[PDB]
């Protein structure tokens, strides 16, 4: 909550947070499914849909 | 001979009347309300021009 409240700008811009660890391969799944989200939301605004 | 038509004073054809008058003052309304919530992300995520 202290690192997510320092972004002033809670418009335009996401935070996505993991706790990573677990010596596995589910931060690269986690990175995936962020990068998805952020293109589906940049054409979402660049339609004007969001 | 009678002439039988849909006359604009009988009760029936006053009935329709009102009703379409009404459909048009509730799609005015609505109309008016996506003008005012224009920016409002519900109003965004369907596309406001069509």
């Amino acid at each position: 909550c202290q690192f997510e409240d320092l972004n002033r700008r809670k418009d335009t811009k996401e935070i996505y947070t993991h706790f990573t660890c677990s010596t596995d391969t589910k931060n690269v799944q986690f990175v995936f499914d962020a990068v998805t989200d952020v293109i589906i939301k940049n054409n979402l605004k660049e339609c004007g849909l969001y | 001979k009678e002439i039988e038509f849909l006359s604009w004073t009988e009760p029936f054809g006053i009935a329709l009347t009102l009703f379409a008058v009404l459909g048009i003052f509730l799609t005015a309304f609505v109309l008016g309300v996506f003008i005012k919530f224009r920016n409002t992300p519900i109003v965004k995520a369907t596309n406001r021009e069509l």
